[PDB]
């Protein structure tokens, strides 16, 4: 039954993101804001990139950029492995493998400071095609709905995560992102290891015209699944 | 720090301070930097007085916050049923759409507000509606437990995926079937009953069968199998289903794919068969049973 985490998620709770990239030896860092409902499984987010000018497609760094905000119906509270490590947090490390280019490898901690959720990323591009769709800019500003796969991993302590994401390519094509995501508690209190799951995904791109920086607004709705009554 | 006092107010659910702000000129349509408005807000934390104070001065119903959210979309989703009244009474647009495409009677059915969906419905609201993923409410009702909701829309004759045929398949390519093999016996035998494809491959090359294998429903395999589930089904989705029984140590799930014909030697796109999928993740016992498969 419901960890003491989920407590933590009853109501809007406020987010920061922030994320050191180095993709090919291009540097920059993104900054979000925004806030998460798990009661909806929702983010409301707005991201930036501070250096200047983002040297990937934004839609790119979409996964990278709190799963613990996914809405957990009640018959599945007990395979609800991301808030049950709250508030110490997790570790959430990726390989994303970009078909026919280079691949990033990400490390984030996800936790409370204080009221806010916060996700702080390093990530790292290596192999990319200076023209291929990544660093040439060829992909649409636009995303994807998605099954994501979530298994326990006992002897971690922690879980595997699974899937694929299809980024359109301006003509026509789908670039595919293929994820492997393994995440770990931070502190020492019990965690909820899941049965087999998924969350199902939909998110909207959108620019706001008032930002004069580099930028990306996210709205997300997420919500597990697949285990019946 | 005028307009910012009466966002804070309205917040805050200060009807009084809000009601003095609003003499001194305080812009009722003032808005934060991403496009919140005070009637948001009201609306949004359920503050009836305050929506009507509001409205009362010019507030703009229809105002859309940076993710296209009008305050009817926040109100229907918190299920603050009064204030969805009040605002649809003001000229709200009962159909508005959020980034995403949701209406605000998909919010509600996604939340469960019945009494909510009522009233949308009564006001216009597009029973059918989709958002950009193809989703109408009744999908959001009823794959979410909401089969009242469900049940209100069939009424006002909202459909939603497989509603008339049961091939029928969604965005990620998700028939009736692949929703099913989640565990969903009787459903996944009615849909059988029916003339359900068993074959089909959702956008990432999974099966149901797949899908019942990785979630460890040995009778939803079973009957699968029963109605011509092709047992060695790979293609794009780089493993069988016996690979995945295998990697979660779902033994009868394993002994039926072998009797069925399940092919030991099939290799994923990392070269390792079933075997050596079993060995990897410390299920000797099922590797046991494979090496010495008929």
């Amino acid at each position: 039954m419901v960890s003491k985490g989920e407590e933590l998620f009853t109501g809007v709770v406020p987010i920061l993101v922030e994320l050191d990239g180095d993709v090919n030896g291009h540097k920059f860092s993104v900054s979000g804001e925004g806030e998460g409902d798990a009661t909806y499984g929702k983010l409301t987010l707005k991201f930036i990139c501070t250096t200047g000018k983002l040297p990937v497609p934004w839609p790119t760094l979409v996964t990278t950029l709190v799963q613990c905000f996914s809405r957990y119906p009640d018959h599945m509270k007990q395979h609800d492995f991301f808030k049950s490590a709250m508030p110490e947090g997790y570790v959430q490390e990726r390989t994303i493998f970009f078909k026919d280019d280079g691949n990033y490898k990400t490390r984030a901690e996800v936790k409370f400071e204080g009221d806010t959720l916060v996700n702080r990323i390093e990530l790292k591009g290596i192999d990319f095609k200076e023209d291929g769709n990544i660093l040439g800019h060829k992909l649409e500003y636009n995303y994807n709905s998605h099954n994501v796969y979530i298994m326990a991993d006992k002897q971690k302590n922690g879980i595997k995560v699974n899937f694929k994401i299809r980024h359109n390519i301006e003509d026509g094509s789908v670039q595919l992102a293929d994820h492997y995501q393994q995440n770990t508690p931070i502190g020492d209190g019990p965690v909820l290891l899941p049965d087999n799951h998924y969350l199902s995904t939909q998110s909207a791109l959108s620019k706001d015209p008032n930002e004069k920086r580099d930028h990306m607004v996210l709205l997300e709705f997420v919500t597990a699944a697949g285990i019946t009554l | 720090d005028l307009g910012k006092k009466l966002l804070e107010a309205a917040r805050a659910g200060q009807d009084d301070e809000v009601r003095i702000l609003m003499a001194n000129g305080a812009d009722v349509n003032a808005a934060d930097d991403v496009g919140v408005t005070p009637l948001h807000l009201a609306a949004q934390r359920g503050h009836l007085e305050i929506v009507e104070v509001l409205l009362k001065y010019g507030a703009d119903v229809n105002a859309a916050d940076l993710w296209g959210q009008t305050p009817l979309h926040l109100a229907a989703t918190a299920g603050h049923l009064e204030i969805v009244e009040v605002l649809l009474k003001n000229g709200a647009d009962v159909n508005a759409r959020d980034n995403i495409g949701h209406t605000p009677l998909h919010l509600a059915a996604w939340a469960g507000h019945l009494e909510i969906v009522e009233v949308l419905l009564k006001y216009g609201a597009d029973v059918n509606a989709q958002d950009k993923f193809g989703k109408t409410p009744f999908d959001l009702a009823i794959d979410n437990g909401n089969e009242d909701i469900a049940e209100v829309l069939q009424k006002a004759a909202g459909g939603g995926s497989g509603g008339g045929d049961v091939n029928a398949y969604d965005e990620v390519g998700w028939t009736p079937l692949h929703k099913a093999a989640w565990g969903h016996l009787e459903k996944v035998e009615d849909l059988l009953k029916n003339g359900a494809d068993v074959n089909a491959a959702d956008i990432d090359g999974y099966t149901p069968l797949h899908l019942a294998a990785f979630s460890g429903h040995l009778e939803i395999v079973e009957v699968l199998l029963k109605y011509g589930a092709d047992v060695n089904a790979d293609d794009q989705a780089g493993f069988t289903p016996l690979h995945l029984a295998a990697i979660f140590g779902h033994l009868e799930i394993v002994e039926v794919l072998l009797k069925n014909g399940a092919d030991v030697n099939a290799q994923d796109k990392f070269g390792k068969t079933p075997f050596d999928l079993a060995i990897d993740n410390g299920n000797e016992d099922i590797a046991e049973v494979l090496q010495k498969a008929a």
